[PDB]
């Protein structure tokens, strides 16, 4: 039994345990969401396979790490789903071969809100992998970790709806120009969907944000969205209605609105926040 | 928040 990473990067095998290295692209799914697919990232061959034939099960207290720890799931392991963290020993993948097969492992999260996310860096531990390694010929039993580590910084769904952008940079036209800000949503499977805004606003009516712009900043001005002509006030309900596997967007229009005294010339900053509900 | 709009912005 050997291993590797994608990019050719060696596994050590026992000894103590190993920090591998690996891609990620989390994606919502019907009933969980993935975090890591390690099926295109760690790949394993066996270099005796006419004599000897390599058995590897994942063992029980596999599980998250770091900022998952605290989330349950699933781990999909060679075509079966089995709750994660691991409560018991899986079945065991064959290694028969000199040719690099790709190591089964899939490992999946509970939808828990409507479209949150995780944030996850590179460099950063995201779970820790207990491995049992045994063969056909002799009594080596043996068992190690597999700490994997993310090689990409990312976000992992923890709902049942994923927003087009985490972080939206939309750049208004000179005062008092308007322009629509680019994001959509899409679900799993249809949500009945909304969504409200939240920042620091300017005014009673809760309609208007701040502007926080330290360079020569503007007076007088803050930001303001719309849809559909109808200015939206922070933490008020936006109803999407029914929304499924195809990108809705919110149409949000992002506008200037006078915050009361002098109008004078500068920059203009506001950040806003969303948030989505179910309904 | 789950999404977050930075907005930037001019008066001339």
């Amino acid at each position: 039994f050997a291993c590797k990473t994608a990019n050719g990067t060696a596994i050590p095998i026992g000894g103590g345990s190993a920090n591998v290295y690996v891609n990620l692209a989390p994606v919502v799914n019907v009933g969980q969401n993935l975090v890591v697919d390690l099926s295109t990232q760690i790949f394993c061959h066996n270099d005796y396979p006419e004599t000897i034939t390599d058995y590897v099960t994942l063992q029980r207290g596999s599980a998250y790490g770091g900022v998952l720890s605290n989330f349950s799931g699933t781990v999909k392991y060679s075509g079966s789903s089995y709750p994660f963290p691991t409560t018991s020993e899986t079945p065991r993948v064959v290694y028969n071969s000199r040719t690099d097969k790709p190591w089964p492992v899939a490992l999946y999260l509970t939808p828990v809100s409507s479209a949150g996310g995780v944030a996850i860096k590179a460099g950063s531990l995201i779970a820790v992998l207990i491995l049992r390694q045994t063969n056909n010929y002799n009594s080596d039993d043996f068992q190690f970790v597999w700490n994997i580590y993310a090689n990409n910084d990312v976000v992992v769904p923890t709902g049942g709806c994923d927003v087009s952008a985490r972080d939206v940079t939309v750049t208004l036209p000179d005062y008092p120009g308007s322009v629509p800000i680019p994001l959509t949503v899409y679900c799993a499977k249809s949500q009945n969907l909304g969504y409200y805004l939240s920042g620091t606003t300017a005014d009673a009516g809760n309609s208007i944000f701040t502007n926080t712009a330290s360079f020569s900043p503007a007076q007088g001005v803050g930001v303001q969205l719309t849809r559909n002509g109808t200015i939206i006030p922070a933490n008020n309900t936006v109803s999407l209605g029914a929304v499924g596997t195809s990108a809705v967007s919110l149409g949000l229009t992002a506008n200037y609105a006078r915050t009361g005294g002098q109008v004078t010339a500068g920059n203009v900053q506001s950040i806003i926040g969303v948030t989505f509900v179910y309904q | 928040a789950d999404v977050t709009i930075t907005v930037n912005g001019k008066v001339v």
